[PDB]
């Protein structure tokens, strides 16, 4: 039960620190890692195990380990998080500073050092009993983050081939670097096909856009973003944080969710939320949720085809309006001829623990759904990667290692991941029509 | 507390007996337990209240109502009703009394008793007729409200059922 | 048969008077300015009805179910700042399109055309967050160029995308036309899209208005507030009959059925007595007058909201609401004096109609001189000549076809000949709509299915 964050690159140590402090703030555990609640009252209804290992001195270390070429970011989270995590817990590479963005000099470098990650996993195994797998917090745009999580990946696959891995991963938005970016985006992408078993997708573009216009100032912070991503963090993870009587692990979520290991690629969304009045009853969450206005991904469909969803409520809900709700959305929503209309409604309980967020009373939700708006992300990077190399050869100057002994496996791997994408897109494409079960039908 | 107060003062006026003393302590006695009675059937129990309601759900005084119930029981007076569950029919009335304006009443603690001391009762009237005439409405009353106010009782003349029918012909 | 009604408020005029309308209704059912209301939500008891115009988002806050859409953006924004938080900032629409570049209806036809699915997406949504719906209210303003091209893409999408709903529409005519040409262009393209689609018309002629407005008010000068604030007045008291519903009259579609005789037949003419929730509304208790001297002043040309030009007019359907304590003896009175000076056809038996309202329990009480007021509604065809002084001006104009070179942008249509040929086309159904009222003016209209069977 057991999960172990995995904070890859800046982007993951930013994210990481941004949901340690909102799990701390919301379990009443603060920066300096000590119990905030009274010691006279022991019963408590959230589950802070699986998060954090309680110590002698009631100390709630965060289980965590941070993989980053870039000791900087490292250090500035330590120095903001003094008396939290553990320095043993903290792996910088003994390296220095990063240098290169490609996949290639993250995987050498994961290579080399695995030792250590490989010791220290075994270390924070070894500490408890009770384990189910492991998260994962990178973006596929940066090139040594992206390189560590496939090293991770990797071990993780042939070494624990019983944990289910879950991962975030964060899509550049359209810019420059996604002329290099999009090898190290492709790179991860088959390293999931080959071996993740759950993955969350978030677009940065659709990230921009929904912190500005949810901010008041349009001048959106990669602050802002990681606060963004540890709240959707954390609302996913409400469910196994607090459970009362139906979800008490992401095993349930990702069986109701994820129908097949081919198709382990998910889109979130949340609304409403702050980072002071109430106006969005429960209908109107799942409605905003429903709307692309508010998912964290580029949707790009008039009608995406949704396989599964799943919702999670936050807040004193009605059955009368949940119902409604539900009719509508069976109603608008179109679903596959050979798979299920499934929808999922979980009630999450809110921590008393918690400082009260503004517009208090407003119930808010989130959602996880399976549709055709991922493929279309996937097949604009995998359109980008196949005109940059079809059309200039500059890829073969910036590797190391074996990658930089010689320049045509590179080119042979890289035509493999673009052949394993394609491949994953025509599964999603024929999933999408009804004729995919005709093999049993 | 008025029987003892009154068997002090009888007991007190024992020594007259028949007089004009005690006349006029039955007089005080009789005007205050009818102002008794009529504050209590008007505060604890709403009788103007009630008799307002049934002005306008039997008399059809509310005609937003009537018409609210009217467009939501529609398709039901169209299909024919003789043989139905008739749960239904009730979960139609109480979303046609929440969708009209007496949404007010069923918020109200006392008015949400008021309404749900309607019956949702429907007399069949026809072999395999339309649900508009197979349709029937049923009150049924409660003391102290049934002491007072006449409603459409099995031995009586029916006078609120023909004017129900009437009105509902119209 | 009650359902609820979206305000559409659109152009400048129709922003103005959606704004008074919104205010009138707050000052009635007491919600204010503030959008929270301004009762308890503990009293919960109400003789009236909020739902069918304002959204019940929270337990003490009613949003009006209205959208407003305007190309400028600056009275949208003083609306907003003077009505903070009562409306609601997702239904206001502006597009950032800038100014209107001029006054022809062309203009607002194509603002309406290239945005239209952002109104129609709000509309959706405006609809998908309600349950039992019934028709919209238009406000065209055709004095306005893009107002009324605005109003006339907003009923042609409508017609055809909910063909099961009622639609009635106001039509506000100036007195003086600055720019006469333009302005009867942008009102004879208007009127094309009424008599098309729209089920119900409400002219509103603003001679009649700046009579009212300089008659029972003491300033001399008219100022466009309070001239809309007429008009807002007029609404609210027409949708009275379904905010406090009375016993007879609880539905736009009932009140409707027994003012529209036929679909082609859809203009009426409104008339009121001297208000009494206007700005100078003190002088009011000195004329001292019953329900039967205010059944008088309603069939009086002098309170009509419209010119009159009463030369034996022909009625088809007048109908009336009496708001506050009315006799029924003097009701009767009223319709025996009426009946033997009103003009009726030989065609038809049918007389004049008469409903009782409620007034509302937290309105300033009125003396007993004014506190009955009333409100009259008449299927007259006296508006064949508002639209023919139009038409005249149409067929004295037309003949060298001046401003053509502004209604040519913007609209599907950039050649002359395309225009001029709309414009005829517009004419020609103008003319048969006149013709048609006529001829319904007289008995053979009745005789045409009685000599052919
Ligand atoms: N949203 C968000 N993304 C970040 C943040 N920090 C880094 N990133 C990601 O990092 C990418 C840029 O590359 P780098 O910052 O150099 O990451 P890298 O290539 O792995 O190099 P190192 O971080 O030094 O290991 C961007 O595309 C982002 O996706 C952050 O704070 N917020
Ligand atoms: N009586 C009256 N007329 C108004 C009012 N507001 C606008 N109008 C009409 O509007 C005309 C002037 O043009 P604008 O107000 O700019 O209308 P428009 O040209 O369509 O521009 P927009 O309203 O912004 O779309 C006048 O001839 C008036 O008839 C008002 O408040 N009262």
């Amino acid at each position: 039960g057991e999960i172990i964050t995995l904070q890859a690159g800046q982007c993951g140590n930013h994210v990481g620190k941004f949901l340690w402090s909102q799990l701390a703030k919301e379990h009443a555990i603060g920066t300096d890692g000590l119990s905030q609640l009274p010691d006279s009252s022991t019963e408590r209804d959230d589950d802070t195990k699986p998060f954090f290992r309680e110590n002698s001195r009631n100390k709630f270390t965060p289980r965590a380990i941070m993989m980053d070429s870039e000791p900087s970011v490292i250090a500035d989270v330590e120095n903001t998080f003094r008396g939290f995590f553990d320095p043993r817990n903290t792996w910088v590479a003994s390296d220095g500073a990063s240098a290169g963005n490609s996949w290639a000099n993250g995987y050498d470098i994961g290579t080399r050092n695995q030792d250590d990650i490989l010791n220290k996993i075994d270390k924070e195994i070894d500490s408890t009993d009770n384990f189910e797998g492991f998260q994962l917090l990178h973006s596929v745009a940066g090139g040594t983050g992206s390189g560590l999580g496939s090293n991770l990946l990797e071990a993780l696959c042939d070494r624990y081939p019983k944990k289910i891995l879950t991962t975030y991963s964060v899509f550049p938005a359209r810019s420059s670097e996604v002329v290099v970016q999009s090898y190290n985006t492709i790179l991860a992408l088959r390293r999931l096909i080959e071996d993740s078993d759950a993955t969350v997708v978030f677009d940065n573009a659709s990230l921009l856009n929904i912190s500005g216009k949810v901010f008041r100032n349009p001048n959106i912070d990669l602050q802002h973003t990681n606060q963004l991503i540890s709240t959707i963090i954390s609302s996913v993870t409400n469910s196994i944080r607090f459970p009362s009587y139906m979800y008490s692990s992401m095993s349930s979520i990702y069986s109701t969710l994820i129908p097949s290991p081919e198709l382990h690629f998910l889109s979130p969304s949340f609304t409403p939320f702050t980072s002071a009045h109430k106006g969005h009853s429960s209908y109107d969450v799942m409605l905003d949720l429903l709307d692309p206005s508010n998912s964290l991904v580029s949707t790009a469909m008039n009608n995406p085809t949704y396989f599964n969803v799943y919702n999670t409520i936050i807040g004193n809900v009605e059955p009368r309006q949940i119902s409604r709700a539900m009719t509508k959305l069976q109603q608008r929503i179109k679903f596959p001829s050979w798979s299920s209309s499934a929808m999922h409604v979980n009630i999450g309980r809110r921590s008393p623990y918690l400082p009260l967020q503004p517009n208090e009373n407003e119930v808010s939700g989130m959602m996880l759904s399976n549709m055709s708006t991922v493929v279309n992300v996937f097949e604009n990077a995998c359109n980008t990667f196949d005109k940059v190399f079809a059309k200039g050869a500059f890829l073969n100057n910036y590797n190391v290692g074996d990658l930089f002994q010689s320049m045509q496996n590179v080119q042979d791997e890289f035509a493999e991941s673009r052949e394993v994408v394609q491949s994953l897109m025509e599964d999603y494409v024929a999933a999408e029509q009804d004729s995919y079960l005709d093999d049993v039908l | 507390e008025f029987s003892k107060k009154y068997h002090v003062l009888y007991q007190s006026n024992s020594y007259r007996g028949i007089s004009t003393n005690f006349f006029e302590i039955i007089n005080d006695q009789y005007s205050e337990i009818v102002n008794h009675t009529n504050q209590i059937l008007n505060q604890k129990f709403h009788y103007r209240d009630v008799v307002f309601a049934l002005k306008n759900i039997l008399l059809m005084g509310k005609s937003d109502f009537m018409d609210a119930l009217i467009e939501k029981a529609n398709d039901i007076l169209a299909t024919p009703s003789d043989s139905l569950p008739n749960y239904k029919l009730t979960r139609v009335l109480q979303e046609a009394v929440q969708l009209s304006s007496l949404r007010h009443l069923m918020n109200s603690p006392r008015n949400s008793s008021v309404i749900n001391g309607l019956d949702a009762r429907v007399l069949d009237l026809g072999h395999g007729s339309v649900g508009w005439d197979v349709f029937t409405l049923d009150y049924i009353l409660y003391p102290p409200l049934s002491l007072v106010l006449n409603v459409n009782r099995p031995f009586g003349r029916k006078e609120y059922l023909r004017i129900f029918n009437f009105l509902w012909r119209f």
